[PDB]
């Protein structure tokens, strides 16, 4: 796939997109053939040359002065263990990364993206703007505070805690459900047709949740909706 | 004789027969022009590590002995160029035009050839200068999980050394080649490249060159050290060096250990990190100083390579992910960061101010871990908690903006002596900025003395200046 | 004569072949000294220790210095004996490496010095001592609450910046001054920035004249690092065997002796055991500790620091080492911050001598009460931290008072402290501290200002020091 | 009300003392399970490595 | 019958020849140091060196002794300090033995054994009353470091003076100073006249430690088959397990749980199953064994601990927090059991104290609840009062055994409730005084229990205990 | 052999209902390890009382235990074992204390063992 995309980048000079599905299955194949080639084993039954092969393949997938390749990959986390060698070696090559977590998928929050473990080189005050960055980091404080507080709630109970702690749990529930969305490919999985939210709208809405304007609405209204306008109507049907 | 022939070729290892007079650690030359290092010598088979593309070496091709131990090119011409681990130019721009060479397997400076670290390295980061002092000739570990500030902390250090009479080297190991380019253009923009060397080992290269990359970087810095100028070195991941030695050894079929790591791992890292010293006055008073980086998976401080680098250094700066996602930036954990050469690398002024803060942050970490929520506790406990929040907002700092030392001592004098109690926690980040403006326009006399005498001025005058600004602030 | 030649080389490991079949024994030592024949070569001055007889008249060897630069066929010669280091009065006040060479720029020890082996058969059961004896260190906290024993292994666990280097130096001064015995410092795997500071402090404290030091650096291959304890040991053996005096051996960190053993087991090709440690952990550890014994002529006592590998005391390195230890002294930072030196925690330190058969009954009663008094205060401390001193019941105040005086009377004015302060310092015999603490526990001296007890010696000194205030 | 409020505050204080003592005991019991699991994981990985190495 | 050494490394050698060598044979090198043949590969014999291995070099001349591993036995060994091989160590010249026995004996088979019907009185109140041992039993003392293990065994040997027993002490992996000290301690109490001490201290090569327990049972079985009763103590079986792993992982035998070669259970059983009570046809002899295992974290649940908890007829678990809380000896009643016990007590002791072991576990839990508890009831408070006295009645002092007739009398007071009147600290002094009084005044009670192993008339005993209580005074 | 047709519907309904009470108490155990039973409310309190009764009423006196404890043994026929569990599950024996339910064979034996205590 890469030699075809390279010819379009270099000689034709058009910009190009690459979609590679399960680049872990490349790393896994090497292991199977390593023992029969005569190589001694390393770490968790892996080839004695893991970094070297990942580097050769990945260092070709670049955007040169001649032309650009945007490259989008699915990476398989081998045994639900992000501390495994194949993912650890992969994290060193990306510019933006979203990690998907099964605990969120169990709660039904789709897409199940970790809002803390996901990172990009474009979240910089000059690359996205001051208004965008302010809202983004403030959401990340709310969700990290909810994580530590859940331990205290699970053993001692929610009523035991302060008004500021109560207001964090209030907002964090809404923020976490409002990160879920109705896709067009989820037309088959969920009946409902789907939505596209422009960036300006996303910033307005998340700012309202943080400032408390929409806190009167019931929390179930924020699940699988696209724009904040929709959340107001969905609540009306419930009767609020 | 001095000619042999390749019998096995695979994965960047080859095996040769013959070459009877070879030494361990020699350079050997193949027909293709690719170079190599002899690391094993059995009775019939010489074992060769290839330092280049190994897609043109066939079985039965000739290999010939150079006669030199492994040598890296050194000279003043390397400054401002992007280079390979071997002395080969990469930025384009033509040859490096070096004059001489040094071994990459130098002995370290002995006891009786060393002195005591006695002078500072001003990093311009409020937390690193006040709380975790690095002095010239020390070995400091930056250890932490991925995405926590790391390359940010080293790049700030190089820039803040512009005025000082320093030489700095950056050794980029295993990193994607666009990321090294982003740091370089960034350094050319801040004007840093004029006094620095970047040594590059990208992820596409044979493992062996990633292994030599940290040794080549100290071998360049030691040339300037024995000539008398002070030098600083940063290694961009020692965990990526440790992976490349394991691959080379397991293809050379040597016996494993804890996690497939060869039994030489402590010997390899120690040989590299003990070449850091402050030489004595007889040696001309030069100094190396070193900043290894280690990345830890799920913060396993107990892993094989992490247990080993935490030991060889003279301190550590452990960085935490939750502090980052909580607004503390740089995300430096005060409890797990220790310097054992601390107390001598600060200017006389900073030692008096910094001592109280270490006690103050501690009496908050213990109290806060239980009592932040309690609405009313004893009046003291309220006093400690309030100054506790202000201390964690005075230590916060922005990206790519270093602070000169005289201004750091003044803001730390004001928090410690209680001038900042009246100010609320949210505006502590602005009271800071307004104070820096007021000090420049009006208080030129106080700043004159601290730079020249490293000493603090008369208390009445300082109290007068700071109290007067507290009148102006709203 | 006969000679071997080198036939394999890999990192720290080398193999030699001895064609006649006249071969060296399992712990003997071999020299390579060679002058470069052509400008392609590098001159070499290496030495090697034997490890295994592999077969085909070949021998596997670990190397004591860097093996870079070795050509196959290079000749090699056998000394007929293990590594041997010089012993006697010659080695006092000097610094040496594992081999026995002097590292100090203080000349070279001559050929005539008697040189004796690192490896030797261990002491026998017809040679040891029937009755335990207690060693008087002159330090109040140590002699009262965790008595040291002649022939004992003592363990120091403490944090950085608590007084370790001062406590080691004061012990070396008290034993040399009062009991008339030398000391040895063997730094196994030590950072070269610490060795320099230690040599300057040992010199500037005046202690140097009574001690001999071996330094094995971190940058040495594992075999040198492992056998550095075995040379410091063989020097202390001459002083017990011949001069008959009692001797003291300090080991910088025993964990690095076990780590170097693991790294040599991996180079040599052995199968790892639990937690990836050598398959011969307790035969290595035992063959070190079983030479630190109190024979009839005299004794060796040892203070050894140990690192807990992961804060896990159930690990195979702590397990094997703690099997041999007789006392444990732990140093606390809180006390240090407050002003107590020596900074030793009375409630986390242990001895096997603190039993009424060895110490006698008067000492045992006095000691237990001190521990009972201090522990109760640690409880009232959190009550006094939350609420006021008036709130305590009267009986509880009668325990607060005694505890504060007892905590301070543990503090002592050292002689090596006069570089860090301006006062002379004192030595206290065990009978005088046992008598004094009995007076404090009966309350005879409670009419006194608190700080009267700070950094003092005998209890009668408190009386006079009180008058000084008024 | 005087007796009621005084008795309520004392009841929370012992309930809190016993709760803290149960939690600290559970921390030592759990800590030992973590160390036994950590040492077994490091003896499995080294035996699989050496088993493949002995075969090849 | 001649071979030649090809590899000599790590304590295991190999040799080329020795054609008629039997497996298990003792092998003599040219040097005169000894060895055991354990393996016979087609051209090479594999030899374990049983001595210092630094004098043997490839090219040496191993020779064949002609005898299977054999340990010297005879009456002359009693009172001497000896090696695992029959070699004298104390000085004092030769051992002057007469004959030998294999160290690889079979255990007395079924139909050659009987049930236990005679006591092994330890003179320790908690062990004799709560966790009984009879001749022929295999009993495990388990614990952590510094809990009382050597102290309980040595108290047993001194008290087995009066009774016609032979006692053997086998010190495996111990520091040499502790062993020399034990011999002087036994000589002072006069114990050495009827005992053998067998030594394998830590500086020696691992093979003589592995053989050390098998030499100790091989000496004791000679006396057993001749009819006299014997006891054996093993000072660390967990250090025997460690030395077997080191010897196996050097012969490249594959690992397992921990890294223990699977043949740990077979090793421990081969030793422990030679303990037996022979029947009257065999002359009614007896071995008995008290193996010791140390446990990490003071946790009963671990590999080598559970393996020996399988081979024995009970266990005595000693606890470190009890030890630091003044309870000495420090015995946990709930986790300590005797499976052959119930027949091994004298008749008076069965009647006096059989419900003590189970009732005392109940106090341990009810005390733990009561401290955190606020208000208790009368039937819980009465149980809490007797439990405190029992714990002080089971406290003893070092090197002071109590004769069994005196044990049943002090326990009768506690179970029948006469001791309820006395305040707690006084219980230890009340016990020293009652024993003195029994000696001076109450001789008739002490004559009856010894001959009939039986308890006297209740009226006379109740009269006597009230008469002592009048004479006793308090605080 | 636990299937309606093999055991009869009465035995099957009794066995499944006993296993449901025991699983709820293996989850309540995580919270009662720390706080005790103040945190528990309503159904949690009633479930822990009945689980304590059930867990001790599964313990028996054996004829082979006579060599260890002086008690005589008991044989409980199947029709009797099912009847006892049902009365425990209904709550007909809520008043009797937990120490009377240990080491016995039939429900009649628990009533006389309670009467010996009088609690
Ligand atoms: N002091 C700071 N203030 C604000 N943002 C910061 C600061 N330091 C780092 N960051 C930001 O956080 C991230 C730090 O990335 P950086 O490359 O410094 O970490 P790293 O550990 O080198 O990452 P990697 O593991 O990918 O090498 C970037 O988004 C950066 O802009
Ligand atoms: N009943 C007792 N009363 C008083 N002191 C005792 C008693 N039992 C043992 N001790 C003392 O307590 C310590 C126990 O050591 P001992 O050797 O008995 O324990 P151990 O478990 O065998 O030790 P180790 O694990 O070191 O081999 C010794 O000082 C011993 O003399
Ligand atoms: N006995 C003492 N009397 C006075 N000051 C002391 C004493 N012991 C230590 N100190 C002080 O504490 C410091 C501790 O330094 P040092 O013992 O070298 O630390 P470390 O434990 O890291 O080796 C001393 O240099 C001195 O400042
Ligand atoms: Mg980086
Ligand atoms: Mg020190
Ligand atoms: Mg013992």
């Amino acid at each position: 796939g890469l030699t075809m995309a390279e010819y379009f980048r270099d000689e034709q000079g058009q910009d190009v997109l690459l979609f590679i599905d399960n680049i872990f299955r490349f790393t896994q194949a090497g292991s199977e053939v390593s023992a029969l080639l005569g190589r001694m084993p390393s770490a968790v039954g892996y080839q004695p040359t893991l970094a070297t092969e990942m580097g050769q393949l990945q260092e070709r997938i670049t955007s040169t002065a001649k032309g650009s390749i945007t490259s989008i990959q699915a990476i398989y986390v081998p045994a639900d263990d992000y501390t495994d060698p194949a993912p650890a070696t992969t994290f060193s090559h990306l510019d933006a990364t979203t990690n998907l977590e099964r605990k969120l998928a169990e709660m039904g929050i789709y897409p199940a993206v970790d809002p803390l473990a996901s990172t990009s080189r474009a979240l910089a005050p000059e690359i996205v703007g001051e208004e965008h960055y302010q809202v983004a980091r403030k959401v990340q404080q709310t969700l990290q505070r909810y994580k530590e507080l859940q331990d205290i709630i699970a053993i001692l109970g929610m009523d035991e805690l302060s008004d500021e702690d109560k207001l964090v749990v209030h907002r964090a529930r809404r923020i976490q459900f409002f990160l879920s969305q109705n896709f067009h490919v989820a037309e088959q999985f969920t009946g409902q047709p789907g939505s596209y939210v422009p960036v300006k709208e996303t910033v307005r809405g998340f700012k309202e949740i943080l400032e408390g304007k929409y806190d009167h609405l019931p929390e179930d209204a924020f699940r699988l909706v696209g724009r904040i306008e929709e959340v107001v109507e969905k609540a009306k049907a419930m009767g609020v | 004789s001095d000619v042999g022939t390749v019998i096995q070729v695979g994965d960047g290892i080859a095996r040769a027969h013959g070459l009877d007079n070879v030494m361990s650690g020699e350079l050997v030359e193949f027909a293709n022009g690719v170079m190599g290092m002899a690391l094993n010598l059995e009775e019939n088979n010489v074992g060769i590590v290839i330092l280049g593309p190994y897609t043109g070496i066939k079985e039965g091709d000739e290999v010939r002995r150079t006669g030199r131990i492994m040598e890296v090119p050194v000279g003043e011409a390397l400054i401002g160029r992007v280079v390979n681990p071997l002395g080969q130019p990469v930025d384009g721009l033509g040859p490096v035009e070096t004059t001489e060479t040094r071994p990459i397997e130098s002995r370290a400076p002995g006891v009786m050839d060393r002195r005591s670290v006695h002078e500072p390295l001003q990093t311009g980061i409020k937390a690193i200068d006040a709380l975790v002092p690095i002095g010239r000739g020390q070995r400091e570990l930056i250890i932490g999980d991925r995405q926590t500030g790391k390359t940010s902390v080293a790049i700030d250090t190089i820039i803040n050394q512009k005025d000082q009479n320093m030489i700095s080297i950056y050794v980029a190991i295993g990193q994607k080649e666009s990321t090294v380019r982003t740091v370089v253009e960034t350094l050319r923009k801040h004007g840093a490249l004029d006094y620095t060397i970047v040594v590059t080992a990208s992820a596409s290269q044979p493992a062996p060159l990633l292994f030599l990359a940290p040794y080549a970087g100290v071998a360049m810095g030691e040339y300037f050290m024995y000539k008398g100028k002070h030098v600083l070195v940063v290694y961009d991941d020692l965990s990526k060096q440790a992976a490349a030695y394991r691959e080379l050894s397991l293809l050379l079929r040597r016996p494993p250990g804890r996690e497939a790591y060869p039994g030489d791992i402590f010997y390899l890292h120690s040989r590299l990190l003990e070449r850091a010293a402050k030489l004595s006055d007889a040696k001309g008073g030069g100094s190396l100083t070193a900043l290894p980086f280690v990345e830890t998976q799920a913060g396993d401080i107990s892993a094989y390579i992490p247990t080993n680098v935490i030991s060889i250094t003279d301190g550590q700066i452990f960085l935490q992910s939750d502090l980052f996602f909580s607004g503390v930036r740089p995300a430096i954990n005060a409890g797990l960061s220790v310097s054992r050469v601390g107390g001598a690398a600060q200017i006389k002024a900073m030692k008096k101010v910094a001592g109280t803060l270490r006690l103050d942050l501690a009496a908050y970490r213990e109290l806060e871990a239980f009592a932040q929520f309690g609405s009313d506790l004893d009046k003291a406990t309220q006093a400690k908690l309030a100054r506790g929040a202000r201390t964690v907002e005075v230590l916060k700092q922005d990206l790519h903006q270093p602070i000169p030392v005289e201004k750091q001592v003044l803001i730390i004098y004001a928090l410690t002596r209680g001038f900042l109690d009246d100010i609320p926690v949210e505006d502590v980040r602005r009271f800071e900025k307004e104070f820096y403006l007021f000090l420049d326009q009006n208080g030129q006399h106080l700043l004159e003395h601290i730079r020249t005498t490293k000493d603090l001025p008369n208390e009445d005058d300082l109290n007068k200046a700071i109290e007067a600004f507290k009148k102006t602030f709203v | 004569m006969t000679r071997g030649r080198v036939i394999q080389v890999m990192g720290p490991v080398v193999d030699v072949k001895f064609e006649n079949g006249h071969l060296p024994a399992i712990y003997n030592a071999l020299k390579i000294q060679h002058k470069a024949r052509n400008e392609n070569e590098v001159d070499i001055d290496l030495t090697l220790e034997v490890a295994l007889h592999l077969g085909d008249d070949t021998v596997r060897t670990i190397a004591m210095a860097s093996t870079d630069g070795l050509i196959r066929g290079m000749e090699v010669i056998d000394t007929g004996a293990p590594i041997s280091v010089p012993v006697g009065e010659v080695t006092l006040g000097r610094v040496f490496n594992v081999l026995g060479e002097p590292i100090d720029l203080e000349g070279d020890i001559p050929a005539d010095a008697r040189r004796d082996p690192i490896h030797r058969p261990a002491p026998k059961f017809e040679e040891l001592a029937t009755e335990v004896e207690i060693l008087e260190t002159g330090i109040k906290v140590v002699d009262l609450l965790a008595p040291y024993i002649k022939g004992g292994k003592i363990g120091l666990f403490g944090g950085a910046g608590v007084g370790k280097t001062v406590l080691i130096q004061e012990l070396i001064h008290n034993i040399a001054q009062e009991h008339g015995g030398i000391s040895v410092f063997a730094g196994v795997g030590d950072r070269t920035r610490e060795g320099n500071d230690l040599y300057h402090e040992m010199k500037d404290s005046g202690v140097i004249s009574k001690t001999a030091m071996v330094f094995g650096q971190m940058n040495e291959p594992p075999g040198a690092r492992m056998r550095v304890a075995l040379t410091g040991l063989t020097m202390a053996e001459y002083f017990r065997d011949e001069q008959g005096q009692d001797v003291l051996l300090f080991i910088d960190n025993i964990f690095r002796f076990t780590q170097a053993g693991s790294e040599v087991s991996a180079l040599l090709g052995r199968m790892p055991s639990a937690v990836g440690y050598q398959p011969t952990l307790a035969t290595e550890m035992g063959q070190l500790q079983e030479r630190i014994t109190s024979t009839a002529k005299g004794s060796i006592t040892s203070i050894q620091a140990i690192y807990v590998p992961a804060d896990d005391y159930t690990d195979p390195a702590p397990a094997t080492t703690f099997s041999h230890l007789d006392a444990t002294t732990n140093l606390e930072r809180k006390l240090a911050e407050m002003g107590i030196y020596p900074a030793v925690d009375p409630l986390a330190s242990t001895s096997r001598a603190l039993a009424p058969e060895i110490v006698g009954e008067e000492h045992y009663q006095v000691a237990r009460k001190v521990q009972q008094t201090l522990q109760r205060y640690k409880e009232l401390q959190d009550i006094i931290a939350i609420l006021g001193m008036d709130e305590l019941s009267d009986e509880d105040k009668l325990v607060v008072h005694r505890a504060r005086r007892i905590q301070f009377f543990l503090s002592q004015n050292f002689h090596v402290a006069e570089q860090f302060t301006g006062q002379p310092g004192s030595y206290v015999p065990v009978k005088e501290t046992v008598r004094g603490f009995k007076e404090i526990l009966e309350g005879k001296y409670d009419h006194l200002p608190e700080d009267a007890f700070r950094l003092v010696g005998r209890i009668e000194e408190v009386v006079e020091k009180a008058k000084a205030m008024g | 009300l005087l007796d009621a409020k005084a008795s309520e505050h004392a009841a929370r204080m012992t309930a809190m003392k016993n709760a803290t003592d149960n939690a600290n005991e559970l921390i030592r019991t759990l800590t030992l399970s973590y160390n036994r699991a950590r040492q077994a994981a490091i003896t499995q990985e080294i035996t699989e490595i050496v088993a493949g190495a002995n075969a090849l």
